[PDB]
């Protein structure tokens, strides 16, 4: 899992 | 079960929650990273943030064909916003230039809140009637912040058994503020200022980003599942997946009236008698005039520069 939103 | 508003990336959608097993409708479509949502009921609006286009959009769900309109540009990663149903104003963070800004519905006044000691800033609450508003931050050190609506009085609620609080809900019947947190896979509650904190569902969420709330259910975004769940909100009891297979399902709100409830706003007609910013404060008179960046309010307390 990566939590940032534009990855 | 309410209708549930959520960002999608490539769309927003309406799902009703009592009947989640067929497809949602699209709202808004023909968007790149649709990422935060939110909506001033009475107005007819919907708002939402985009962060490939580095913008917040907002259109007019009560005309048969409104285009997407702008609101404000130039923001590097707008992570989260709120809509101030009650003063009218926009509310949002950006996670890359580490800021929390305020600006009117139609995104004139900008005004940057707090631009320190922010990292990962992401969902943002608003009490309107109270004028306090609430903040997750993800970063270095993980918090939940709660300030003025006017940028008075921050201070730090929740510091500790923290890590990922991606969502934040407030419930303003009970007075309680819920958070899920991705990385420790729980949803939490307390009281508005942190005291009396308590479990909801204690593990076992695999990566939820955005919460919302409606009567005695809870609800979310969980970008594993790729789907909406739901629980109890007093006992986390009667956990169950609401609507699935979506694409990329982000911030989510319960899409009601009763979810902006009807207040008076001490701003008054008069827009508090501010030249600039009427904006909520969580001290009498509960309103505070504000100026935009840069700009210094006068000894009045009401008149820009
Ligand atoms: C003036 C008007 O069109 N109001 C409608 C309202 O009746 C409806 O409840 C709402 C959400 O469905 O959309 C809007
Ligand atoms: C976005 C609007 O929301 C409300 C519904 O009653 C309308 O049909 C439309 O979906
Ligand atoms: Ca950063």
């Amino acid at each position: 899992n990566s939590n940032a939103i534009k990855n | 079960a309410p209708l549930l508003l959520y960002a999608n990336r490539r769309d927003l959608r309406l799902v009703d929650a009592t009947n989640g097993k067929e497809n949602a409708t699209i709202v808004v479509g023909g968007l790149e990273d649709a990422a935060a949502v939110d909506f001033v009921f009475s107005h007819g609006l919907i708002y939402w943030s985009d962060v490939s286009e580095e913008a917040i959009k907002r259109t007019e769900f009560n005309k048969t064909e409104s285009v997407q309109n702008v609101v404000v540009s130039g923001l590097l990663s707008p992570d989260g916003l709120a809509c101030d149903w009650l003063g009218e104003k926009l509310y949002w963070t950006d996670s890359e230039t580490n800021r929390i800004e305020v600006s009117n519905l139609d995104g004139s006044l900008r005004k940057v809140l707090f631009w320190q000691e922010l990292d990962q800033p992401r969902a943002i609450a608003l009490d309107p009637s109270s004028g306090f508003m609430y903040w997750t931050d993800w970063g270095e050190v993980p918090k939940i912040e709660r300030a003025g609506m006017d940028g008075s009085s921050r201070f730090i609620i929740i510091n500790s058994e923290i890590y990922w609080p991606n969502g934040l809900t407030l419930d303003y019947e009970e007075q309680k503020l819920y958070w899920a947190d991705a990385k420790l896979n729980f949803i939490h509650k307390s009281n508005l200022d942190g005291t009396n904190r308590q479990a909801v569902v204690k593990g076992s969420l695999p990566h939820p980003f955005a919460l919302t709330l409606f009567e005695d259910i809870l609800y979310w975004t969980d970008w594993s599942t790729h789907s909406i769940l739901a629980c109890n909100k007093y006992t986390g009891e009667g956990l169950r997946e609401i609507h699935s297979d979506i694409f990329s399902p982000m911030d989510i709100h319960a899409f009601s009236q009763q979810r902006q409830p009807n207040a008076t706003n001490p701003c008054g007609i008069d827009n508090g008698g501010c030249s600039h910013l009427c904006l909520m404060s969580p001290v009498k008179p509960f309103y505070q005039c504000a100026c935009p960046t840069g700009v210094k309010l006068l000894e009045n307390g009401k008149t820009c520069k």
